[PDB]
């Protein structure tokens, strides 16, 4: 579970993902990390921009 | 028969046995006039009357 | 279906029925009572005349009858040979035993997975036709394979 | 025996006879609390109660 | 597909032998219940002939059967 | 999704159960003919107990410990009094409830959805069928077990290897105060439960001809 | 890249496992005729023990210090009960499951990427094949060592150097209370584990013709 960011310019988007939980036993770690494009090595979003 | 020794009885059988820490064995077993024992690797007969 | 086998491997009822009708059209006797099956083959179309020798065409018949016999799950097979009264008792008896040995050996080399192959021959003790004019051509001399399909 | 009797000797006797739930298992009554099991390839049933 | 094909046809699935009954009185070549007699020789699965697969969620790629012996082909390759 | 599969499993369980109860009701008379109990009842309206016999048993207790027994006998349920012969309807009659709730959320809209709907529904259906048959065979096994134990008690009593039940009754005339009266008093008690014997002389060997 | 290597190793390992298992199952009967065990078990169904043989052993401790033994004998695994003869199936079978999980990460984009994906899968296939071959050879060495220890014990007991195991049995009549009975009880114990002697007199030699 997390959220996204709002950049100054709309050529990209990053994702705020921190709420990481492994099931089964009652635990939930708090690791936050950032996002890169799979298979393209970028930091943007695949959508339209016009 | 209640027989106490340091030998170990092999052939004619037993029902209850107590082995202590020092090396003494007490056998509670069914009545029999002929016993078979082994002194640490050698085999002998025990003939007990009554 | 992906792990459960739907039918028994290497058998089809249409194949069984068609090849059984082909055998009956060939004239080899085929009979089915209950869970039991009896196949009777005349001696003249199989062996040499009163002698344990094989024509080269007979291997084709043995081939197709083994292919039919692989279609059923089996447990025990019995092979029994019958002859004509020719010279003695024991000559005919040993001829029957040799014939049974040859056919049983070739079947056991072929693909029937029987747990048991029993083989014996009795010469000319029990006939099935009182008309005994012919020699090896007469139908009272033959071989039979009898077996029971189980479960 | 006093308070520091460390060498208490080993006591043993008759092994157990048999496990008595096998009667119910043999007859066809599954034991209490068990789970059903799936058997493929034959005419058999099975159960699991206590990791046995 | 037709278990009693080119004959009388399907009667019912007898659960005693686990077989279809053809309308002509023969037991079919097919099967209909899992409690039948199949010639089973080949299997799937991992940690066989041991305690089975221990079903816990492991931190690593190691997977060990319940007897303590491991299976490196069940484990990954690194 | 899987909801169609689960509700189809429920529906198949219900339909197989209804047909099973129909067939079990329709075959009626021979059922209670073969499962008599009132012919098997004892003297004082006592339900006779149930016995279990095991033959040729081996136990491995652990590494290097084995025990071998020839025949073992066990009393399962202790006998007691009763007022009615038990019948098979408290062993075999399955429950039934019509499932009236197909949850109208995941109705199909495309033909692929219809396809997966159909296939998941039928495999759930066959799951429910097999589950119902499993319940039925467990019930028939348990009632077979009960009757087998009862008749084994009967033949052990024939073979003189169990004590019969023992009963004392006490008798009184009129009792009570001037406002509440009873004409008679019969108090019926059992002191000795039926049980196995351990000695060697009383064993009664059988024969046939 | 790394995905290609991982799935190449997995697919090669699985396919080689399938081929080896199929060959091993197809040659079935002579395998069991070779590794019979039931023609080796003793009288009381005790599995005979495992022994090991070493000849002309030299140990250098350090300088000014060496020891030489002409022959060594080691007990490996103690003899104990079995309720079944073991087979080769728990020693020779290997597990197998086709992995079908591709997750496209280092993307096959160009034809160059497609072919480097191909050749990395090729070398992964090579590695998986060699891994499976190594595992199979390790297992067959293991079963060879076990059976060799067994038959070595048999010939040593023939050679009169290992004491045979010794077993008592104790009988009991009808047992238990009036609730549970057993007809006869027999308890089978052993006392002497088999072991090697040290005396010089009891040795026996053999000579053929």
């Amino acid at each position: 579970i997390g959220s996204f960011n709002l950049p100054s310019n709309a050529d990209k988007m990053v994702i705020t993902f921190n709420t990481m939980s492994i099931p089964g036993a009652e635990k939930t770690i708090s690791i936050s990390a950032y996002a890169i494009d799979p298979n393209t090595a970028r930091t943007a979003l695949a959508s339209r921009t016009n | 028969m209640y027989v106490r020794t340091n030998l170990t009885i092999l052939s004619p059988g037993w029902l209850a046995s107590m082995t202590s820490a020092d090396g003494t064995h007490a056998y509670e077993m069914q009545k029999s006039p002929v016993l078979l024992v082994s002194w640490h690797g050698k085999v002998m007969q025990l003939k007990v009357e009554g | 279906v992906p792990k459960l086998p739907c039918r028994v491997d290497g058998a089809c009822d249409a194949t069984i029925i068609k090849m059984m009708t082909d055998l009956n059209k060939k004239g080899i006797k085929v009979a089915s009572v209950g869970q039991n099956y009896l196949i009777s083959i005349p001696a003249s179309a199989l062996f040499a005349d009163q002698s344990p020798r094989l024509n080269w065409a007979s291997y084709s018949l043995l081939n197709e009858i083994a292919a039919f016999l692989k279609q059923f799950r089996k447990i025990a097979i019995t092979v029994t040979s019958y002859s004509s009264k020719y010279v003695s008792v024991k000559r005919e008896r040993a001829l029957t035993l040799a014939r049974s040995r040859v056919v049983s050996e070739y079947l056991w080399s072929q693909g029937v997975d029987s747990r048991i192959i029993f083989t014996q021959g009795l010469g000319s003790d029990k006939p099935i036709t009182s008309y005994t004019l012919g020699g090896d051509r007469s139908p009272n001399a033959r071989v039979e394979i009898t077996f029971r399909r189980a479960v | 025996y006093g308070p520091n009797a460390k060498s208490m000797p080993t006591e043993e006797g008759i092994p157990p006879s048999a496990n008595d739930l096998l009667l119910h298992v043999l007859e066809g009554v599954p034991p209490p609390g068990s789970r059903r099991l799936v058997v493929s390839g034959g005419d058999a049933r099975a159960w699991l109660s206590n990791e046995k | 597909d037709g278990c009693c094909s080119k004959m009388g046809g399907i009667n019912y699935c007898d659960s005693s032998a686990g077989r279809l009954v053809c309308n002509n009185g023969f037991y079919s070549t097919c099967y209909c219940t899992r409690h039948a007699v199949m010639d089973l020789q080949f299997l799937m699965g991992c940690c066989l002939w041991h305690g089975g697969v221990y079903p816990q969620l492991n931190s690593s790629g190691l997977v060990v059967c319940n007897d303590g012996y491991v299976s490196e082909e069940c484990s990954l390759q690194k | 999704k899987e909801t169609a599969l689960s509700v189809g499993a429920q529906a198949g369980l219900a339909w197989r159960a209804k047909i099973i109860d129909e067939q079990l009701n329709k075959q009626a008379r021979n059922l209670d003919a073969i499962y008599d109990f009132n012919s098997l009842v004892l003297e004082h309206n006592i339900l006779p107990p149930v016995l279990l016999e095991g033959r040729n048993t081996l136990n491995l207790a652990d590494a290097q410990s084995i025990r071998i027994s020839d025949r073992t006998y066990k009393v399962a349920k202790q006998a007691h009094f009763i007022t009615t012969p038990p019948t098979w309807r408290q062993y075999l009659w399955m429950d039934y409830v019509k499932p009236e709730a197909p949850n109208v959320t995941l109705l199909p809209k495309t033909k692929a959805e219809k396809e997966i709907w159909c296939i998941y529904t039928e495999r759930g259906w066959k799951n429910g069928i097999d589950q119902a048959n499993t319940i039925l065979e467990e019930n028939i096994a348990r009632i077979k077990e009960d009757f087998g134990g009862m008749i084994l008690y009967r033949k052990l009593l024939a073979m003189n290897m169990v004590s019969p039940p023992y009963v004392s009754h006490t008798d009184l005339g009129v009792t009570g105060d001037g406002s509440e009266i009873h004409i008679d008093d019969r108090v019926l008690r059992i002191t000795a439960l039926p049980e196995l014997n351990v000695n060697s002389a009383e064993w009664r060997a059988a024969v046939a001809k």
